[PDB]
RNA sequence: AUUUUUUUUUUUUU
RNA sequence: AUUUUUUUUUUUUU
């Protein structure tokens, strides 16, 4: 229980009880009323007194949504860049929008949640790898370019737009990490994980999706030229949410997901509730 | 029963400091009892 | 086809009645409002909130008359096509007289807090529209049209947040003494 | 005293509801509703309250309760968009906020057996049929006040309408962590949910977004007695609580 | 100070009237519109206010003033009765009571002469064209925003439109006894007038009764300037103040 | 608003306003005298009390001036 | 509502520091306002 | 039209 | 859901 807290041994978890021939039921309920009756087990068996010894820290919000998880992979190349018309196909640079939906782990540990407003820890960690026959291994260093909605896009690997005069931007070396802080970047007073609703009255625009839970882009590119070899730069982006408010919890999902920011879930999917082997009966 | 010293904040910004902690709010009320009349363990739900 | 004095001047033509002067949509970092002084520095952020002062200065004869109804239309609605459409909107009766300038304010009238500088459907800002309230009469010997001379500033109530780096230039190659 | 809890009444407006075999009210989170306050605002508008017009209870049409039946979703502020002053108020706004009472009607006799899940769910954003990033058009996702019947066929465009994966991906047994209450026949005929204003801005359109979504569930099946009619009504009454509208201009056209 | 008595701002709502060769404004009776008080009050129904949304200024369609036209009849509140949620508050009510500002749109240049009078008149009754105990039928009395042109011609059923006999066997000239204002194109350019509830009953039917009639009529007749377009723009903008609905339903229809 | 800076909520963004009929028009201006008046939107239209949660940090020219720029 | 600790300079030039922060000065009435005589507002702007 | 909102204490049903 | 109206005095623009 938390009802009484004593001064020898404090938060006691059972009071202790002793036979009941009383007119009052704590046991008969009726969940007709949407409540769920704080039923304790003193209420049923005699007990003993005993004492919590646990404060429920770990299943804090701050703590159950406040650890790194990887929320993104991409993969980005140095390679000579003489005679590519697309550098985003051939991965010379690449871009990521911002999202907590794409890993499905902490997609399903934020979406036990309706809201949810917190500042994001970012770490991008970036590991090399030379596939081809190469002589050495590269010295390289990646620029991470923070790009807000609105901001020019880059269309090549040495364009104007990685100068980021006013774009925050990174730069780190391939096997190091990068970490910085970004705020809580809502238009309203928290994301949203769920909206029921449009962009607009429009019969063909999206559902679901919103610039509600928007939280900008980064974009990848290595800022060193090209080498006798190719060597493939995997990026993977660590989000870690702190100062986490958290509102109207939901039923957690069973069904794997299909798309970012739909509810949709596969065709002829499995079943998630485990088939009994036997009867009802069988323990 | 020791306390920690890492309480100096380095940088400017509030977005930029550490976690917040446990809040030791903790009022499940709201959703185990989001019930308009109060109801008392042990007398009758209904009447 | 190529930018001009006269795209400042707004044509003003006489004698025409229900009439519309013009119209925009309030997106203030693209559009007419692009290479303005606020739209410059609004698109070095990418939020932005608050109220917007637009204004109208009348360049007739000072023996002409004209009364002019400048209307807001707050998002959700489409784009006014007649000014009954447009007076059930934030709006204002403008007599011309002596004293030469309106200014009407476009109040924040939104659900969410900020809006995208860059334009969003989901952060749209409306619309804004000139009509005919009664007319343009000009006195006689004087022909041919007059024009108004709209400004924009913002109001003390203006919001701008997160820097970012603007679309109005760029270069292909460095510059050199 | 000497009162009941199952005897209430509802009074708002002209409209008043009562109920002799009721089980208690849910205030949804513990929160009654309320108008906007003014450290909360962002709008510059002042709000339009037209409080005795539009808050008052409208009910909506019957619904068949069968053997076979799945269920039926509602969504708010959608099922009252043609209902009075309230609807045209919600039209010719931009802006608006607006919390509810919902009252749900089955009665039946003491030989009938069988129970519904009423419960209100906050963003209820739905699953395409299709699955992958396959949206659910406009109409489908608003209604009226004829809803969502879940026992019905897929159409394209719309929502998937199977009643145990919540049309989202979510099992309907932990669908009473949103607040809900039941209608057992045995005990109940009636369920009150008020609802405050659940949103993460401080007002919305009230024609692209819906705030709510009520859904009315039989978990377990009806059992009319023996040469009765194997059909109970359901009626849905909802009455709007503290309305404000900002931002009145030319009533925007919604799709069809 | 140093303002002027010409320079007026008149805001209602979302909306704003500014006019520069104002005369004066008229405040009917020497009077403001009110709210019904209770020591007036009959009827026990909560009154609905929905100021912010009704309460503001709608502008009428424009009227072509020719040198042969006559002048122009509007009556209150059935010209406001399309005109938005007022217009809807208008039909979904029983009852309802309503003050109004007026203000008359009409500018010209230093070489026009002309002068209008805008009045505004309590229960103005219209007598039948034919005489006797011809009736006038509800759609005459009753045609909305385009009001009736008194320089039209005789139709079965509707007013008599003689500008001089008032529509009611009464001169043009004794007409100044109702609250009046003129609009001389040498002076004025506007006018106001700010009309109470005037009513023998604390509360009306806005259907079926029109409270106030508003006659633009040209005394002295319109002289453009040589070689001008022999024709201005008369507008009208009229607003609620003080607007209560009372006894809410179902939208009662009217003939047409 | 940066005119009243209140107690329990500082810096009003828009004081409450009500309807006018006055003398004093606060919107016709003379652009012609080189000027910008500081028309609020309590001066057109009828307002609420709101306030800015905001400081107008960012566009201080030591941070608009102040990040790193490849030269 | 914290306040940050690195209020320690550790070279000796002015020049070696970091950025000043916010002035709150806030005059927009020298370029909104740079008229002779002052103009109220709801007064009529000339004569 | 010197009105609008913020919120106090009293009265009608507790 | 112990809320609704009657009306007082203070604050924002006189």
């Amino acid at each position: 229980e938390e009802v009484i807290v004593e001064k020898t041994k404090q938060t006691v978890a059972s009071i202790s009880s002793g036979p009941k021939h009383t007119q009052k039921v704590p046991i008969l309920t009726a969940n007709e009323t949407g409540a769920t009756m704080p039923v304790l087990p003193s209420d049923s068996i005699e007990t003993r007194t005993t004492y919590m010894h646990f404060n429920g820290s770990e299943t804090d919000v701050e703590c159950f949504l406040g650890r790194a998880a990887c929320v993104h992979v991409t993969e980005i190349q140095n390679k000579d860049a003489t005679g590519i018309d697309n550098h985003r196909e051939a991965k010379l640079f690449n871009d990521w929008k911002i999202n907590l939906s794409s890993l499905v782990q902490l997609r399903k540990k934020l979406e036990l949640f309706t809201y949810v407003r917190f500042d994001s820890e970012y770490t991008i960690l970036a590991t090399a790898s030379q596939p081809d026959s190469a002589n050495y291994s590269s010295n390289l260093v990646v620029q991470a370019m923070y790009v807000p909605p609105g901001a020019p896009n880059p269309k090549e690997w040495d364009d104007y737009t990685w100068q980021s005069a006013s774009n925050p931007s990174v730069f780190f070396k391939v096997g190091d990490t990068s970490r910085f802080s970004v705020p809580y970047v809502g238009l309203a007073s928290a994301y949203n994980c769920f909206y029921d609703g449009y962009s607009h009255d429009d019969a063909e625009t999206q559902y679901g999706i919103t610039v509600l839970n928007h939280m900008g882009s980064m974009a990848f590119r290595i800022v060193n030229e090209h080498d006798e070899h190719k060597t493939l730069v995997k990026i993977r982006v660590y989000h870690r949410a702190k100062h986490v408010e958290a509102w109207i919890p939901r039923a957690p999902r069973a069904l794997p997901y299909t798309s970012i920011g739909r509810t949709n879930y596969p065709k002829n999917t499995e079943p998630v509730i485990k088939k009994r082997k036997g009867d009802i009966k069988s323990y | 029963s020791n306390q920690t010293f890492t309480y100096i904040n380095y940088y400017k910004d509030a977005a930029s400091t550490s976690s917040a902690g446990q809040s030791l709010s903790m009022d499940p009320s709201k959703f185990t009892e989001p019930v308009k009349d109060l109801m008392l363990k042990g007398a009758p739900a209904l009447n | 086809t190529k930018d001009e004095v006269n795209s400042y001047l707004i044509p003003l033509n006489a004698n025409r009645q229900n009439e519309q002067v013009f119209g925009t949509n309030l997106f203030i970092g693209d559009g007419v409002f692009k290479t303005t002084l606020l739209g410059e520095i609004v698109q070095y952020y990418t939020h932005w909130s608050g109220s917007l002062r637009f204004s109208l200065m009348y360049t007739g004869p000072a023996l002409s008359s004209a009364k002019l109804i400048l209307a807001y239309t707050p998002p959700g609605a489409r784009g006014p096509q007649d000014r009954r459409e447009a007076m059930l909107g934030t709006h204002v009766v403008w007599d011309i007289g002596l004293q030469s300038t309106i200014v009407m304010t476009i109040p924040w009238t939104s659900g969410v807090q900020f809006r995208y500088t860059d334009p969003d459907t989901y952060t749209s800002a409306g619309f804004l529209s000139c009509w005919y309230q009664t007319s343009l009469i000009l006195p006689p010997e004087t022909t041919g049209q007059v024009y108004l001379l709209s400004f924009i500033s913002a109001c003390p109530d203006f919001k701008l947040r997160l820097m970012k780096d603007t679309q109005t230039i760029s270069q292909t190659v460095a510059l050199t003494e | 005293c000497g009162y009941s809890d199952r005897v209430q009444q509802i009074t708002l407006g002209n409209s008043t509801i009562t109920t002799q075999e009721a089980a208690n009210a849910v205030v949804c989170y513990a929160e009654w509703p309320e108008y906007l306050p003014d450290v909360d605002a962002s709008d510059v508008n002042k709000t339009s309250k037209p409080d005795t017009s539009v808050c008052r209870f409208y009910t909506l049409d019957s619904k068949t309760w069968t053997t076979g039946s799945k269920g039926w979703c509602w969504k708010l502020p959608d099922a009252l968009k043609d209902m009075g002053v309230f609807g045209q108020n919600m039209f010719f706004h931009s802006l608006g906020r607006s919390g509810y009472t919902v009252h749900v009607q089955c009665n039946a006799t003491k030989f009938h057996s069988g129970c519904l899940l009423v419960v209100v769910i906050p963003e209820h954003q739905l699953a395409s049929h299709e699955g992958g990033n396959v949206s659910v058009k406009y109409t489908f996702t608003h209604p009226g006040e004829r809803g969502i019947d879940l026992s019905s066929a897929n159409e394209v465009g719309g929502p998937v309408k199977d009643v145990l994966y919540n049309m989202n991906g979510t099992l309907l047994g932990n669908l009473l962590i949103f607040p809900h209450q039941f209608i057992n026949l045995r005990t109940n005929n009636t369920a009150t949910i008020v609802i405050p204003y659940i949103n993460s801005v401080p007002i919305d359109s009230m024609t692209r977004h819906n705030n709510v979504s009520l859904m009315v569930i039989p978990i377990a099946p009806l059992t009319v007695p023996t040469g009765a009619t194997p059909s109970l009504p359901i009626t849905v009454t909802i009455a709007p609580m503290c309305t404000e509208f900002s931002g009145i201009r030319s009533k925007s056209i919604v799709p069809q």
